[PDB]
């Protein structure tokens, strides 16, 4: 479990690095990126979705 | 929190932002958007008769204020419904250029 | 058509009100949602260009 837990926080503070610097004016962007991606329906798109 | 008193024109940006994106509400700040390009300028009349149009005071349809996102969350979802696919334009270009 | 109140006229506001039929909620109910429930996450990759300061995501 840490090797895999290592692996999960390495794979999204990674990629929050680069989503950090987009501008608000696009189509995948800070605020939009989990809904287009997420195709589900869960209650609120928050904890492991993200 | 509770109210500071004091906010800056960059502070309302932000509130404006966070409001748009977690209750959908894109088409809504798209009416907003055309209702504040009527009002924002008047005219200067060309001539004195021209004073005419702006003695008496225009009425500003104002909508009744009504939402039920934070009774009820489980209606708004990651799926959204909309009509048209350019539905995101108009608030996409008023966070990019404000004094367009 | 048109309808007064108190000598003001009355508007009608909400909704467009349509001819429901039996058919337009058995409908739904013979499609179920059929989509499996299964929460499938479909990647972005990333693309550079000419500032590279800002990012940009593209969907394949």
């Amino acid at each position: 479990l840490f090797y895999h837990s290592v692996a999960m926080i390495e794979s999204c503070y990674v990629e929050l690095g680069n989503v950090a610097r987009v501008s608000d004016s696009d189509a995948i962007n800070k605020y939009t990126f989990t809904e287009l991606s997420v195709q589900g329906r869960p209650v609120m798109n928050r904890g492991i979705i993200v | 929190e509770p109210s500071s008193g004091r906010y800056t024109h960059e502070d309302v940006k932000d509130a404006i932002t966070i409001l748009v994106s977690a209750n959908q509400a894109y088409t809504d700040f798209e009416a907003a958007y055309l209702m504040l390009a009527q009002t924002l300028v008047s005219p200067v009349p060309r001539t004195a008769e021209a004073s005419a149009w702006f003695i008496n005071a225009g009425m500003v349809n104002m909508p009744t204020l009504s939402c039920a996102n934070g009774y009820y969350p489980a209606l708004t979802n990651v799926n959204p419904y909309h009509r048209l696919d350019t539905w995101k334009d108009t608030l996409n270009h008023w966070v990019a250029y404000p004094d367009m | 058509a048109a309808m007064f109140s108190r000598n003001k006229p009355l508007y009608m506001t909400g909704g467009s009100v349509r001819t429901i039929a039996t058919g337009n909620y058995r409908d739904a109910a013979e499609r179920l949602r059929a989509m499996d429930e299964t929460l499938r996450l479909k990647p972005f990759k990333i693309t550079e260009k000419l500032d590279f300061r800002v990012a940009a995501y593209a969907i394949p």
